[PDB]
């Protein structure tokens, strides 16, 4: 996992498409990201580290 | 020098794609697959992605044709054109179809592609609900 | 000429005899020809199949299904062990006697090598050529090995490999070509300490040019 | 016949021969199917041989690669059908060349040394 | 020309060669869908 | 071209020649030593050429 | 060339001053007549077709052989020519009656090379079988055989003033120079990087040029 | 020139492929001045290289900047 | 040479044979066209083969006509061809003065359809009118018996005499 | 009894069908099917059920 987030970091510069969607507040539509969870794992050792 | 190739992309592309390549018999000889590469400045990207800087695109990819074509479909495109592109080279290095038969026989072909990439999606019939189940459905058991 | 076919028409043509023979059986059981199918018994499978009636009998259950893998087993070798006679049979006569197509061109190697005294390498080069069906001859003089060789191209391409590098003074190969027929009958050995000897042996079946070349090729060794 | 201007062109005998040998290295996958796979083995220099059809209607689209192949030192020959090309080459698609591969330690060596001089008795 | 199917072992001509193949293993539970 | 026939020929005749290799990559032009020369030339051998 | 069309050139013009036409396959050989007038030009057509200077037409389309004629060798003194054909056949035809001779049967691949013997009684001709068969023209019967290389001999002439050295030249990237009798071989010119397609004596016999393969000519000369 | 004028026994054929070959050399030796290019001003600004990589690019803007 | 087409006449459930009708391409190529192309037909309606298969003769007059095909309404109002609706006539020069002749049955000018009608006798009165699709040259004995079937009101036939297979032959 | 029979004389003449070459130029087919007697097209029938047919013809016969 680890080595693939070093490639990933390295190289890895296009990415698939996100998902939105709006959880509506009925005061403002808050927007909810969907990523997918090959990149979200990289992502979030990024974002600990 | 090559009416053909003229004949399929633009004719500046042309004298382009042949002073890069080195002339007519050097482009003549390199793949299909390296044709359209020709041209293609390595762009920086200033924080975008690999995607806004559109790499792997030549001058093939900016020619007149490919350019009119929706983005979702450009890439492939250039590709095919690199492809009757190298065939036009293939001919008109050995000087062969001088008016350019050879090229409107390639370029009425490329037109059929890109016809038949943009053609409209076909009438599809949407699959009503099943009915509800009752009864019993033998199904098997095992591993 | 005959056309082959690519992966995935075998794989579509496999598939499709095979649900045609499945398709078959299930007709033929259907119509009552065949009985039903039972159930394929191991002995991981004992419990399962026949668990409700093995607590009855045991020895009795393991027996049958024992006799039934058994029965597979053997049903798959009776197959293999009569067409492995049939390996047998034409590997001694219809799957190792090719002979290599020689019917309308011999090709003939003619090799001089510088010392081939031992008998040893003779002997190896005629259980060569008798193992391949390769016809020629052998003439020996001070310093000269004239062996030449005429039968098939693999036949050929087999003698060289073995004279050149499974075998040791120094071998090669003075003419290599085509004939139209055979010139020199099965594979022995003639000695010859003069020269006229061996000319006219090769004269008189029409070779004095390879023994006229291994004199050319002796002679331009010695020279330079 | 078709096409005088193939000069060297096999006959049937060493058509099956040509053949046989391009499905087994297809097998081996030693085979590169296509003009430009031909081409970039070809720039390479990881090619011994080149077969091409001499059926083609732009027929030129294959030219290129006989004088590379005289730039490469490489051997060359053309068939008949394209069709029975690639039907050899594993692809149900006609093909109109195709280049065979060296592979260090390869098992179909002699066969393709065999079939190499078989071009050079073939040209001229 | 004349060609024999790997799958039928006819003699056949190849202009129809590769139509003759892609007809010659069309699956009939196909026919029945 | 008769030098790159030349020097095609002598890399096809002798292969694992560092000296050879490393010419060779001169006779080709820019665009295309880097691309194919280079790689392969590695993988054939390490010499100090 | 192989569109089948004869260039007749100047020494001075860099264009053909005549364009000879009548064949549809490819000219495989053509050489003029020792008298200087006629010309024979052997193509794929299974023919041999006889042009002249001051006609210009077809003098004698004469076929026979069962594939195209590759090679021709007319003799010394005009009277007979040698044409050799692809079915490893070659007919010895007259020039001043008009029939075949010799039939020149013995090969096994098709003759490459053939030409005859200025002496005016042999004619060496060479076959694809690696083999080279020099026949007596008194004789009527195969003289010798000589294997002189391993490949397709494509070349076999003997000297323009006497004929006692004989040059093979086969595609095994050497030559041979053998003699006019037992053609016991002299000189092995080795170091053509191809196969050796085409090679051509002096007139005074000093200096033979072969070429190659390779794009290139080389001349050996003595030392 | 010569020869474009003349549409405003030498064919045309070798103006052309002497053209064709011209564009490279220009090429070859424009690579060789934007090498020299960037060795210098990796003095004045040794970042430009990365920022722009288009080698005629970098010769306007350095034109540009100084 | 000229299409030859069958069709198998099945009165009141019973075959009765089939009829072999050749439609004469050379006189009429386009009643010609639109009988191949409702013989068998290819895609018609969405992808369906719609043609005479499945229709019935809705009008029987004893030793007159036997009139029918209509595939749209049954009625012999129904009319349908390869022209996208009702085509004009081919030409004159065919006439119904003879039997077993199957012409393009239509209520006036340029408005002959799917409607066919086999003349029974000589109907000097249909020449010029209807152009002749063709001529039954085998199975004159099915048109006989379709002929002198009963029929009631407006020449209706009590018995359902349809046609169970058609195509070409 | 004469259900058995007849089912599996229809069984060993499918089998029969299976096992039956039939050539795939559509024009060979319906020259073969003139000349068996029977109508080329059967109420507007696609080429592969035009072949069957061929083939079942061929099976009975």
């Amino acid at each position: 996992a680890l080595s693939r987030i070093k490639r990933h970091l390295l190289t890895q510069r296009a990415f698939k498409e996100v998902g939105i969607e709006f959880m509506d507040l009925y005061s403002h539509l808050v927007p909810v990201y969907d990523v997918e969870p090959l990149e979200k794992i990289t992502d979030a050792y990024l974002d600990q580290y | 020098i090559a009416p053909n190739l003229s004949i399929i992309i633009g004719a500046s592309t042309a004298a382009k794609i042949m002073g890069v390549a080195g002339g007519l018999t050097n482009l003549s000889k390199m793949p299909a697959c390296n044709i359209m590469l020709l041209g293609a400045q390595r762009k920086t990207l200033s924080g975008f992605s690999s995607t806004s800087v559109l790499p792997h695109t030549g001058y093939i990819y900016h020619s007149d044709i490919v350019q009119s074509l929706p983005p979702d479909l450009r890439r492939k495109a250039a590709r095919l054109v690199a492809a009757k592109c190298t065939l036009a080279a293939r001919v008109d290095s050995f000087h062969e179809s001088t008016e350019g038969k050879v090229g409107y026989e390639l370029k009425d072909e490329i037109e059929r592609k890109f016809d038949k990439w943009q053609e409209p999606p076909p009438v599809k019939q949407v699959k009503p609900l099943p009915a509800p189940l009752d009864g019993q459905r033998k199904k098997r058991g095992g591993r | 000429l005959g056309v082959y076919l690519t992966k995935k028409e075998q794989k579509k043509l496999r598939r499709q005899t095979r649900r045609e023979a499945q398709k078959e059986l299930q007709e033929k059981v259907r119509l009552g020809l065949m009985p039903p199918p039972e159930p394929k018994v191991r002995i991981s499978n004992l419990m399962r199949v026949l668990g409700t009636e093995a607590v009855q009998d045991p020895t009795k259950v393991e027996a049958h299904v024992r006799a039934q893998m058994a029965k597979r087993q053997k049903a798959h070798e009776e197959a293999n062990a009569a067409r492995k006679l049939t390996a047998e049979q034409r590997k001694v006569k219809k799957i190792k006697k090719l002979k290599e197509d020689i019917s309308q061109g011999v090709h003939i190697s003619v090799y001089r090598v510088r010392n081939l005294s031992n008998p040893a390498k003779k002997f190896k080069i005629e259980a060569n050529a008798g193992q391949l069906y390769l016809t020629g001859v052998v003439v020996l003089h001070k310093d000269v090995n004239v062996v030449v060789v005429e039968g098939g191209p693999k036949a050929q391409k087999k003698f060289k490999r073995l004279m050149l590098h499974r075998i040791k003074n120094k071998c090669v190969l003075v003419w290599e070509g085509t004939a139209k027929d055979r010139s020199f009958g099965e594979m022995k050995f003639k000695q010859c300490p003069t020269e006229n000897m061996a000319r006219e042996h090769f004269k008189k079946h029409g070779a004095e040019h390879y023994w006229d070349l291994a004199l050319s090729e002796s002679v331009l060794e010695s020279t330079d | 016949d078709v096409n005088p201007k193939a000069y060297p062109l096999a006959d049937a005998h060493l058509t099956k021969k040509l053949l046989d040998l391009v499905q087994q290295s297809c097998n081996y996958k030693q085979l590169r199917k296509g003009a430009n796979e031909a081409t970039k083995t070809l720039n390479r220099g990881i090619s011994e041989f080149i077969v091409m059809a001499a059926d083609a209607e732009p027929l030129e689209i294959i030219l290129h690669l006989p004088l590379l192949c005289e730039d490469k030192n490489v051997p060359y020959v053309f068939v008949r059908s394209k069709q029975a090309l690639g039907r050899a080459c594993g692809v149900s698609r006609p093909v109109i060349a195709c280049s065979v591969t060296i592979k260090e330690g390869s098992q179909l060596k002699q066969q393709i040394q065999s079939i190499q001089q078989s071009i050079e008795r073939l040209l001229v | 020309e004349y060609l024999v199917s790997p799958i039928t072992g006819e003699k056949i001509p190849a202009s129809k060669m590769q139509e003759h193949m892609r007809i010659g293993l069309l699956d009939p539970r196909w026919l029945e869908q | 071209n008769i030098a790159n026939t030349l020097m095609a020929k002598a890399l096809q005749e002798c292969p694992n020649s560092g000296i050879l290799w490393s010419e060779a990559i001169f006779l080709e032009a820019r665009p295309q030593r880097r691309t194919k020369s280079v790689d392969a030339l590695k993988k054939c051998e390490h010499d100090p050429h | 060339a192989a569109d089948g069309s004869v260039k007749l050139w100047s020494l001075d013009s860099d264009e053909p001053v005549a364009d000879i036409e009548g064949h549809t396959v490819r000219v495989a050989r053509v050489m003029w007549h020792p008298s200087g007038r006629f010309l024979g030009t052997t193509c794929y057509d299974r023919s041999w077709r006889l042009w002249d200077l001051e006609a210009q037409e077809e003098i004698l389309h004469q076929e026979g052989h069962s594939m195209g004629v590759y090679d021709i060798a007319f003799h010394q003194d005009g009277s007979l020519a040698g044409t050799g054909g692809l079915d490893a056949f070659g007919r010895v035809w007259d020039l001043r009656t008009g029939r075949c001779i010799m039939f020149l049967e013995g090969h096994l691949k098709e003759i490459y090379g053939i030409n005859f013997s200025p002496n005016g009684y042999h004619i060496a001709t060479g076959s694809g079988d690696n083999t080279c068969k020099v026949w007596d023209l008194r004789q009527r019967r195969c003289v010798y055989t000589i294997p002189a290389h391993q490949n397709l001999v494509t070349g076999v002439k003997f000297e323009p003033i006497h004929g006692n050295f004989l040059l093979t030249g086969a595609y095994d990237n050497t030559a041979k120079i053998w003699t006019h009798p037992g053609w016991s071989p002299l000189k092995t010119l080795a170091g053509h990087e191809g196969k050796v397609m085409g090679l051509d004596i002096s007139s005074d016999g000093q200096l033979i040029a072969t070429c190659s393969y390779d794009r290139t000519f080389k001349l050996w000369m003595a030392e | 020139k010569q020869a474009k004028a003349s549409e405003v026994a030498a064919p045309e054929y070798r103006v052309i492929v002497d053209a064709n070959n011209l564009t490279v050399e220009i090429e070859n030796e424009l690579n060789i001045i934007h090498k020299f290019i960037r060795d210098k001003y990796s003095k004045r600004f040794p970042e430009l290289e990365s920022l722009v990589p288009n080698a005629l690019d970098y010769i306007r803007t350095v034109k540009e900047l100084g | 040479v000229n299409p030859v087409v069958f069709f198998d006449v099945s009165i009141g459930g019973q075959e009765v044979g089939r009829m072999k009708i050749e439609l004469f391409a050379d006189v009429v190529p386009k009643t010609a066209e639109n009988f191949r192309q409702f013989c068998t037909g290819e895609f018609r309606k969405d992808g369906v083969p719609i043609g005479y298969k499945g229709s019935t003769f809705h009008r029987v007059i004893k030793d007159f006509m036997i009139q029918g095909g209509d595939f749209v309404n049954g009625d012999g109002t129904g009319v349908a061809s390869i022209y996208r609706g009702p085509f004009a006539d081919e030409n004159f020069k065919l006439r119904h003065s003879a039997p077993g002749l199957l012409s393009m049955a239509n209520s006036g000018p340029s408005t002959n359809g799917c409607q066919f009608f086999i003349t029974c006798s000589k109907c000097d009165w249909l020449d010029g009118k209807h152009v002749v699709f063709g001529k039954i040259i085998d199975g004159l004995l099915v048109m006989r018996k379709i002929e002198n079937v009963p029929t009631g009101p407006n020449n209706k036939p009590k018995l359902p005499v349809v046609i169970s297979q058609c195509g070409e032959m | 009894s004469e259900r058995q029979a007849e089912v599996l004389a229809e069984f060993e003449r499918r089998k029969r069908a299976r096992q039956i070459n039939v050539s795939t130029d559509d024009s060979e087919v319906k020259a073969c099917l003139r000349a068996l007697g029977e109508p080329i097209t059967l109420f507007g029938e696609g080429p592969a059920e035009r072949r069957e047919r061929l083939r079942n013809i061929l099976s009975v016969v």
